[PDB]
């Protein structure tokens, strides 16, 4: 009853888990030793070691339950987790780290209530470091004069790899006033190609697109803050 | 004029064949709107018409239409309340101590309700204050 | 000068009349910016809304141009708002600052208050006191599993802060899915602090809008 069946990542710092281990992307990578670990500070063990169900929830791949209660591997999954750690944490050092393996892990508890979710953190690029940078793939599309009629515009501006957890959108445009404009689209995260863009769509009306300046969606982010300006010239399409 | 025209397109037309170009609008942002718009349909939108408005008629919902290069004034002064009070404060500190310092200071009664308390030094101290 | 702060209540009853108190506090109310909130919902588009004025345009869409009606409480500079019959995808986050009229972006960061449509009983159970556990044991590396677990409360999109004013390297909002439930297990965490090992303690203090309590463990 804490947390319903929501088939999304870590919402940034301030998630909706109390189980959540980093704000931004997991410090450790594919490639090395990725450790991940849920918390429960309450009276969750029950005769012995508590009762964690670990399984790899990856967006848009079903979950597969492979060790349970912490202590014992399911049947049909290879053994290749350390199943240690007691307590309060649950260690699971995850060595192999394929392309499937890097998923969230939600401990689901079975002791306060079955139906839960634990934290876990989703591995991807970590682009945020000095290493690798996000990239963004500016790319606006034209809206046409004939929607602008009715209210709806088609100014959506695709943000490939850009940083999911901060996403702030600093506009250079010569004066707006907003705390806080940027439409969340952010589609399912994955670990293979990580192609996942924020279409902020600004619509306005045919008025409002003529008193409005070159719409030049610029993305500035922690990951790679670098001006890049598309000067997109309005026109009807 | 009268507040709240339909036939603005006569208007533009009249002042079209004048030798005068100096479209005056300060009366609201909805007239300033629509004159906008009639300068628009004709493209006669800057092409030698000087547009002299003030921030008054340029807020709410003027600007939609108008391009840009339209001159607007900014109302200095007029609807901050940061600085603006601090200003007026000072001026009018100033002002009480320029007229402390000159003649006619004489106290009026209390102006309190139900009672006649016409200042008879009104003008006056008006003069003095000026 | 610069005051964009949304201080509305964020958590109301369904189906109930949301006062929205828009705190500005700026420059001037006296029609000069739109003053409007923005309808961004994960899953649909938004629309073109309406804007506010002297004479209080309380006319955002054409469905509800005449429902609302937006008091013009010039006493604290700011007005309220009279949403009634709201649906799901326009219950969103609400963005109800000061609005430049021309809709170009923002230079800002990620603020604003995100009304839901839970029932403010089902939110309001009490709030867990949990003491907080250092687990010094999980030495992986930067960032590790220690913070708060202070849960049982106002929903997510709330004022959320520290320990008094703690670290706050990496702080970020993202509005998420919300829990129809009420159970809302908020709990921020940072990314270099709160994971080295000793006796440090990192316990969360997240305020609430309409509550203001902050000495929940």
């Amino acid at each position: 009853d804490i947390q319903w069946v929501l088939l999304l990542w870590v919402p940034g710092s301030t998630g909706d888990i109390v189980l959540t281990q980093s704000p931004a992307s997991l410090a450790v990578s594919l490639g090395q030793r990725a450790t991940i670990s849920c918390k429960a500070s309450q009276s969750v063990d029950y005769d012995g070691n508590s009762y964690m169900n670990w399984y790899q929830q990856k967006p848009g791949q079903p979950p597969k339950l492979l060790i349970y209660a912490a202590s014992n591997l399911e049947s049909g999954i290879p053994a290749r987790f350390s199943g240690s750690g007691s307590g309060t944490d649950f260690t699971l050092n995850i060595h192999p780290v394929e392309e499937e393996d890097a998923a969230t892990y939600y401990c689901q508890q079975g002791n306060e209530d079955p139906p839960t979710f634990g934290g876990g953190t989703k591995l991807e690029i970590k682009r945020a470091d000095a290493r690798t940078v996000a990239a963004p793939s500016v790319f606006i599309f034209p809206p046409s004069d004939e929607q602008l009629k009715s209210g709806t515009a088609s100014v959506v501006c695709l943000l490939n790899n850009f940083y999911p957890r901060e996403a702030k959108v600093q506009w250079k445009v010569d004066n707006a006033l907003q705390s806080g404009n940027s439409q969340e689209s952010v589609t399912e995260q994955d670990s293979k190609d990580s192609t996942y863009s924020l279409s902020s769509t600004l619509t306005l009306s045919k008025a409002d697109y003529e008193k409005h300046k070159v719409y030049a969606c610029e993305v500035t982010h922690q990951g790679l803050s670098s001006p890049v300006t598309k000067s997109f010239n309005r026109g009807e399409c | 004029f009268d507040p709240g025209t339909k036939n603005v397109t006569a208007l533009l037309m009249e002042a079209r064949e004048l030798e005068a170009r100096v479209i005056i609008l300060s009366a609201s942002e909805d007239d300033a709107a629509t004159v906008y718009r009639a300068a628009a349909m004709l493209n006669m939108t800057g092409s030698g018409y000087v547009w002299l408005v003030g921030e008054r008629e340029i807020s709410g919902n003027a600007l939609r239409y108008a391009p840009d290069g339209i001159i607007g004034l900014q109302l200095i002064n007029g609807k901050n309340e940061s600085a603006h009070i601090s200003d007026a404060v000072g001026v009018v500190a100033q002002a009480v101590h320029e007229l402390l310092e000159k003649e006619n200071i004489t106290d009026p009664p209390r102006g309190c309700v139900g009672n006649t308390n016409i200042w008879k030094t009104g003008p006056l101290f008006k003069r003095v204050l000026m | 000068d610069v005051q964009l702060q949304e201080s509305g209540p964020g958590l109301v009853k369904p189906s109930q009349s949301l006062s929205l108190t828009c705190t500005v506090t700026g420059y001037s109310i006296t029609s000069d910016y739109a003053w409007n909130w923005i309808r961004q919902f994960p899953g649909n588009k938004l629309e073109w809304m309406g804007y506010i004025s002297y004479s209080g345009s309380t006319g955002y869409n054409p469905s509800l141009k005449s429902r609302i009606s937006i008091t013009r409480d010039t006493s604290k500079n700011q007005f309220f708002l009279q949403l009634n019959s709201v649906t799901t995808e326009d219950t969103a986050t609400y963005y109800c600052a000061r609005l430049y009229y021309g809709f170009y972006g923002m230079d800002y960061w990620g603020q604003g208050t995100s009304v839901t449509v839970s029932s403010a009983k089902t939110t309001t159970k009490g709030p867990s006191v949990f003491p907080l556990a250092p687990s010094s044991k999980s030495t992986s590396g930067g960032t590790a599993a220690l913070g708060c677990l202070v849960k049982d409360y106002f929903p997510e999109p709330v004022t959320v802060s520290w320990n008094s004013g703690a670290l706050t390297s990496g702080v970020h909002t993202f509005p998420a899915v919300l829990q129809s439930s009420g159970l809302y297990s908020l709990s921020s965490v940072v990314t270099v602090p709160s994971s080295s090992l000793g006796t440090q303690t990192y316990i969360c203090n997240v305020n609430h809008k309409p509550s203001n309590t902050k000495v929940d463990k």
